[PDB]
RNA sequence: CAACAUCUUGUCAAACUAUGAAUAAACAAAGAAGAAUUCUCAGUGUUAAAUACACUUCAGGAAUUUAAAU
RNA sequence: GGCGGCACAUCUGUUACAAGAUAACGCAGGUGUCCAAAGAUGAACUCAAUGAGGACAGAAACCUCAUGUAGAAUAUAAGGG
RNA sequence: AGGUAGAUUACCUGACGUUCCCAUCUGUGUGAACAUAAUGGUACUGAUCAGGCUCUAAGCAUCUUUACUUCCGUGUUCGGAUGGGAACGGGUGUAUCCUACUUGAUAUGAACCUACC
């Protein structure tokens, strides 16, 4: 009859992120590789600040898209399976939530052709607990308690409970 | 470190709280004082609003006309008093909405007398196509305003289920059906005799007897089979048109921690720092 | 030398009271002004719309008729050796109910009980009560004595000079 | 030839003489641009009160 | 040592302000004709319907009391 | 007087004196426009900034969480909302 | 005791911890249709397997804040008035009105309609 169902981590959240500095060709191509991976179509960020070194206002810069339920856990495990399940404690944020990056998206490497070419991608994942909806629903939205949020170690304890994964301080 | 804390008393000084229901989130006040406003010109002649709010359990409906010193209720009528009429279980379907808003135009007519010449829809076959009370002879019928709240109104909501029970039941709610179950008739009708409900039923039972008893477990072990919630809200629309006429202890308190007097207040103070005297 | 805006120097006379920003209470739109009565002319700058002129604020007036939105009210203007007469028409949310004829409502609701007392003493025949006095500028008050048992003196005198650095 | 521009000098002085004229109490008994409906119901009755009162001096 | 936070200190603003006087401004202190009460009471309209309410010389009409209200 | 300027039609703050009015070729500025949307309405959302995270990516590109009484935005001068 | 609708709009806010939940409320399960978006996260709809962990509500503190009282202080300033004093600058006396900031003590909500307990 413990209440400490209601405190189990899950993870509701998980944003792949695709940051080119070009509109067109990339783009169609990165959002591309996401729609594969996932199954939904992503979006189009817009840059909010042009900015001439860089070479980018309106223009369409970066593709993402947020996966939940099944399929987040399971892309998760596909991630952390390139990155072998070794993250470093700096990874993890204050509130929480923890993320790293990918350099070559394994996907289908058969018909690797140049115009698909090699995309790196970023996961973050956020984690929740039941009964985060109280600031999320449209009638008395609030604020959850400061126990009932999660924290850096707690977060960290997931990782090395559901996952094997260790943390190291490198 | 560096905190550059914006919470400092100069931050506290200037702030200004909002209404204490804004503050809760329960209100939207820039459309409430638009549902309020009489005219001046008719004083103190009330306006009256449905109340429309469905929590995870009921659906509770209202009838209210606002004063300086509140709002006043008028009438009112719950789904948790609908097994009362037959329905047992689920209280909050678009269906158990229309009965819960035919209850309470029926409950309110009887109440002001006017129920014998405004009587609205009865038979089954005419629940799906669009209904406003007319004039009869040359007296008006009971004119209410739809107040829906904090909830987002949708092509399929139970805010206008409950609507439409109140026209049926011969009150004049201003609308359009534009936002009913429909908007033909028999697509509407099914939904607010269950068909909705009643077809989960047979399809779950179909594809897997574990979701099946999961979703539907207290009607499983109630013996509701899924032929009968048709049945069931007609003779429910049957047994409210004749007698909605509500009904009739000690209950029993939790008191829950209660004030500190100025003599406790200080004494825990002083035993304090007695005790930091003798631990410092 | 000020311009001939509509609104020129209302940056403190427009401003909202401290923390009292945002929307208005509801008893300002729900109190019910009958033709008569007695209002006090408030400009709301958070309603541009239909914001009576600034030279009305604080004034009281009387409601002489009442629309659908908007209460009319006289109010007396002051010109060049005369005195005007000036009918508005504001909404709700400008104005304010008076209480110019409070102490006023209640000498005649005091007089009133003691009449409805009077008719019916009559009617038993019995004395019937006197009006109720009315009222006077401070009167000098009159001898009294002082009992010197619990009566305490301390004596005032000039007081010798410190400096206050 | 600068001139001086402008001075309320006296001014109150002159505005006393003949002191604020009030205005009079048919000013205040006014009844243009009253409520549309109150108008009506008004004229329906002093229509009304007047056929009553007209009839009985027509039958004496 | 910066710098950044945090706690004090010294001195200021016509185009800064929480607070905010004194002097003033505009009301009321009984004129549909000097009050009040009781009974009766009609035409329109608001109203779900009103006997409520709004306006109609406090529609109107009749009795009793009454000159009071810094 | 001329030269200079527009205090000549006109708006904001201040001089200005806690009602209204209100001087100087007093001070600091502004107008002769702009808008089929930058008008009307409905709905959803919350801004500036800061902290902490995430391959290239760094002080500044994009994504996430938290704090955030408006310190943003509202065509324009300033003052109000 | 709880929920819906409110009026007053911080005595109602914020930070730190804490107490029940028996009803109620919330969080809670699901995605078939109405409906929904990049995502059943939101909003929508269908439901009842579990839980007081959060919300909510009640209380705690030499708590910031806010609200009344005293004091600050008849000290600042001010209406009226000299053939009053001073070279000025400014500041008396008389009949009067009288703040503010700070500090100290107290409070941390009262109240209206309907249903259920």
């Amino acid at each position: 009859c413990k209440s400490d169902v209601m405190r189990k981590i899950k993870i509701d959240k998980l944003v792949l992120n695709i940051s080119v500095g070009e509109s067109g060709d990339r783009l169609t191509r990165a959002a591309k590789v996401l729609e594969t991976l996932t199954g939904q179509t992503p979006v189009l960020s817009e840059a909010r600040y042009t900015v001439r070194a860089f070479s980018i206002r309106n223009d369409q810069i970066a593709c993402h898209v947020t996966v939940r339920g099944a399929k987040a856990a399971e892309i998760l495990e596909k991630g952390l399976k390139v990155k072998e399940f070794e993250l470093k404690a700096n990874n993890f944020s204050a509130t929480g939530n923890f993320g790293f990056g990918i350099e070559e998206h394994i996907d289908l490497g058969l018909k690797y052709d140049p115009q698909v070419g090699i995309y790196g991608m970023d996961f973050f994942v956020v984690l929740a607990r039941p009964g985060f909806r109280v600031s999320r629903r449209k009638r008395m939205q609030d604020k959850i308690g400061r126990d009932h949020l999660l924290t850096k170690e707690d977060a960290i304890n997931w990782f090395k409970e559901t996952y094997e994964g260790i943390v190291l301080n490198k | 470190g560096f905190l550059k804390v914006i919470k400092n008393r100069a931050y506290f000084k200037k702030y200004q709280t909002q209404f204490r229901r804004r503050r809760e989130g329960k209100t939207d006040y820039y459309a409430r004082r638009k549902m309020i406003f009489q005219d001046k010109d008719k004083f103190k002649t009330p306006k009256y609003r449905v109340v429309v709010r469905i929590t995870n359990k009921t659906v509770i409906a209202q009838i209210a006309y606002s004063e300086i010193i509140g709002d006043k209720i008028l009438c009112a009528a719950y789904s948790h008093e609908l097994p009362r009429y037959g329905v047992k279980l689920g209280l909050t379907n678009y269906a158990a909405a229309y009965c819960t808003g035919l209850l309470l135009a029926r409950r309110l007519l009887q109440k002001l007398g006017m129920d014998k010449q405004f009587v609205g829809v009865s038979d089954a076959a005419k629940l799906g196509e669009d209904y406003t009370p007319e004039e009869v002879d040359e007296r008006r019928p009971f004119k209410c305003i739809l107040d829906v709240g904090l909830a987002r109104t949708t092509t399929g909501s139970k805010v206008f289920a409950v609507l439409k029970g109140m026209c049926d039941g011969g009150v004049y709610v201003p609308h359009s059906a534009t936002r009913f179950a429909g908007a033909n008739e028999e697509a509407l009708r099914s939904r607010i005799l269950g068909g909705h409900v009643a077809a989960y039923m047979k399809y779950l039972s179909g594809e897997d007897a574990d979701l099946y008893k999961k979703q539907f477990g207290r009607f499983i072990a109630a013996g509701i089979a899924p032929e009968a919630l048709e049945n069931i809200y007609i003779e429910a629309h049957k047994k409210i048109r004749e007698n909605p006429a509500a009904e009739k202890k000690e209950h029993k308190k939790y008191p829950t921690s209660k004030k500190l007097t100025l003599e406790q207040r200080k004494a825990a103070i002083q035993a304090k720092l007695a005790k930091l005297a003798q631990q410092a | 030398p000020l311009s001939n805006g509509r609104n020129r120097r209302t940056r403190k006379l427009f401003k909202r009271p401290f923390r009292g920003h945002g929307l208005s209470n509801t008893s300002t739109i729900l109190h019910t002004y009958k033709v008569g009565d007695y209002v006090t002319i408030l400009c709301n700058s958070s309603i541009q719309h239909g914001l009576p002129y600034k030279a009305f604020h604080g004034k009281t007036g009387r409601v002489w008729n009442v629309n659908p939105h908007a209460i009319g009210v006289m109010v007396n203007k002051k010109v060049n050796n005369r005195i005007v007469v000036k009918r508005l028409h504001i909404s709700p949310e400008h104005i304010k109910p008076s209480g110019c004829q409070k102490d006023f409502l209640e000498r005649k609701a005091a007089v009133a009980a003691i009449r409805k007392q009077n008719i019916q003493l009559k009617k038993e025949g019995k004395p019937l009560l006197p009006l109720p006095a009315k009222r006077l500028p401070k009167q000098p008050r009159p001898a009294e004595l002082i009992k010197g048992a619990d009566i305490k003196f301390t004596t005032v005198a000039p007081l010798k000079f410190e400096e206050l650095y | 030839s600068k001139d001086k521009n402008r001075s309320s000098h006296n001014q109150s002085h002159k505005a006393h003489r003949n002191g604020f004229y009030k205005p009079k109490k048919s000013a205040y008994m006014s009844t243009k641009g009253m409520n549309v409906q109150v108008l009506k119901n008004t004229k329906a009755q002093r229509k009304f009160a007047l056929a009553k009162k007209l009839e009985a001096k027509k039958a004496a």
